[PDB]
């Protein structure tokens, strides 16, 4: 399945930068592990470097406006040609759920 | 006088990279004919780019894995040092992972070494801790998210010298702390409570 190939991956943001172009396999794109790719449809930019967990996202806001609720955050197995902690495939999300209260209500 | 015209596309230039994919191109020039006495230059592109495959993989530099576990605390030429004021030594390692096609080896220490005291399987006097903070809600995406806090029988560590070439000595090993029963438990007391108004886990790229 042909992808869009990028010359640069941005660790901090997880953004694809410097489009080489399309009509290439991941296999060919990632011959250079400094490269990154995206599906033609868009969505998740994957680096060609070997898979490792991303940083946890910041906490999403409180499920309730002023009462006690909960809030989520995630990280993703991101990279190519291998697996993250716990025999895990690139693209795989891991989730944390925290109890939450916005204001003394 | 004479309007410029483009000559034919020239050959594809050699791929400018020595590994993976690159950008090559074919070029043409405004010389068929060349513009003369104020006649226009050629409209459109002098260049046409392509992706070129070298079909050669680039080097991949090795990268340190995270430190392995500390080896057991032992003293050369002593059967057993556990539950005794006798410094031992232990080490832990890490592996250069992913180094490939003549990539760089990792820089820095492969092995980590320190002095320890062994309290492995050592029975110690304990006292009860205060409640931990509430843990995460588990499962975070499953149906019943419940969070927990615990009180633990905390071992009282022996008053051994912290250093002993004057070097740090670290307690190592899982002792067996002895406490008064609290709510019928000798080691762990746990509280649970449900997490409220639980969100649904949705892939943010879906
Ligand atoms: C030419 O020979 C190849 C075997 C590689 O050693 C090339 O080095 C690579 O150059 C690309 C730029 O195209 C970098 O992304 C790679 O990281 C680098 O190893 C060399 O230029
Ligand atoms: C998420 O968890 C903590 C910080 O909240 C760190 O271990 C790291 O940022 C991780 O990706
Ligand atoms: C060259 O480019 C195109 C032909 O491909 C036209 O704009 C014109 O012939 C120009 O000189
Ligand atoms: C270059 O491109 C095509 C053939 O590759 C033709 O339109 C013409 O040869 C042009 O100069
Ligand atoms: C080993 O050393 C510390 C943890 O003890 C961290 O810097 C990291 O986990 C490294 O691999
Ligand atoms: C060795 O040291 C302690 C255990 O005593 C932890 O930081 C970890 O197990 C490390 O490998
Ligand atoms: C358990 O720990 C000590 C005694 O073992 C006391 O602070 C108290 O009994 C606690 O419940
Ligand atoms: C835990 O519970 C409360 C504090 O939340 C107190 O009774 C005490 O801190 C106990 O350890
Ligand atoms: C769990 O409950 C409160 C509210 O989240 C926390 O602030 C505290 O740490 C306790 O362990
Ligand atoms: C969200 O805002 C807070 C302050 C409360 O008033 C809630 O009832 C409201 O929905
Ligand atoms: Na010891």
């Amino acid at each position: 399945d042909p992808v869009l190939c990028f010359t640069q991956y941005e660790e901090s943001s997880g953004k694809c930068k410097g489009l080489l172009g399309g009509g290439v396999s991941v296999e060919d794109c990632c011959l250079n592990t400094a490269f990154a790719y995206q599906k033609r449809s868009g969505g998740l930019c994957q680096p060609c470097r070997s898979p490792r967990w991303s940083l946890w996202s910041t906490w999403a806001p409180c499920s309730v406006t002023c009462s006690e609720g909960s809030q989520l955050r995630y990280r993703r197995c991101v990279g190519w040609n291998g697996q993250c902690s716990g025999k895990v495939a690139p693209g795989t999300l891991e989730w944390q759920l925290q109890a939450c209260e916005d204001q003394q209500c | 006088s004479v309007a410029g015209g483009w000559g034919p596309w020239g050959p594809v230039s050699p791929c400018p990279v020595t590994c993976g994919l690159g950008q090559t191109m074919e070029q043409r020039t405004c010389n068929h004919p060349v513009p003369q006495h104020g006649g226009p230059f050629c409209a459109g592109d002098a260049t046409r780019t392509h992706i070129c495959n070298t079909a050669v993989p680039c080097p991949v530099d090795g990268e340190w894995d995270s430190w392995g576990e500390w080896s057991p605390c032992i003293r050369r030429n002593m059967k057993s040092i556990s539950c005794q004021e006798i410094p031992g030594q232990q080490s832990r390692g890490r592996t250069c992972r992913g180094r490939k096609f003549d990539g760089h080896r990792c820089a820095g220490q492969q092995q980590d070494i320190r002095h320890c005291y062994s309290i492995q399987h050592c029975p110690l006097k304990g006292s009860w801790s205060e409640w931990s903070t509430w843990g995460l809600c588990m499962p975070p995406c499953g149906p019943n998210p419940t969070r927990a806090r615990q009180r633990l029988c905390t071992p009282l560590l022996p008053k051994y010298p912290p250093t002993v070439g004057e070097k740090n000595v670290t307690f190592w090993g899982r002792p067996l702390p002895r406490c008064e029963e609290l709510q019928g438990q000798k080691l762990v007391v746990e509280e649970k409570r449900p997490c409220l108004h639980v969100p649904a886990c949705k892939d943010p790229e879906e």
